[PDB]
């Protein structure tokens, strides 16, 4: 899950 | 010290800052690198959407996957060449030490200094 190169991180 | 920092200017840093906490309000934007003069596995992606409620030590762990680390290797986080608080969260990290284009950047080695 990206956007322009950010990666989207979610509480495990 | 950052070579995020010298393929991107201020500007253009600073305005994504910006806009980032504005479209992601429950999350901070960091940027991870290795720590000049390290002995370490590389670090694919450097740029992360966390969220503001996420320990430390979850990203820790985060990283350390992507490393591909061993049980036995050692991860440090250096955040203005402090070790951060485990037990403290992204959103503090990022509220108390985010620069001035409001971004979080957490530098990494195997070796506890610089």
């Amino acid at each position: 899950s990206e956007v322009d190169g950010w990666l989207i991180i979610d509480l495990p | 010290k950052f070579v995020y920092k010298e393929e991107h200017p201020f500007e253009k840093r600073r305005s994504e800052g910006e806009k980032i906490r504005k479209k992601y309000p429950d999350r901070v934007p960091v940027i991870v690198e290795k720590a000049p003069k390290a002995r370490i596995g590389d670090l694919d992606k450097k740029k992360y959407l966390v969220p503001s409620d996420l320990t430390v030590g979850q990203f820790y762990f985060l990283i350390r996957k992507r490393i591909h680390l061993r049980a036995e290797d050692a991860l440090f986080f250096f955040v203005n060449n402090v070790i951060p608080p485990t037990s403290a969260t992204m959103g503090q990290l990022y509220q108390e030490h985010h620069e001035e284009d409001f971004f979080l950047y957490i530098a990494y080695s195997d070796e506890s200094v610089y």
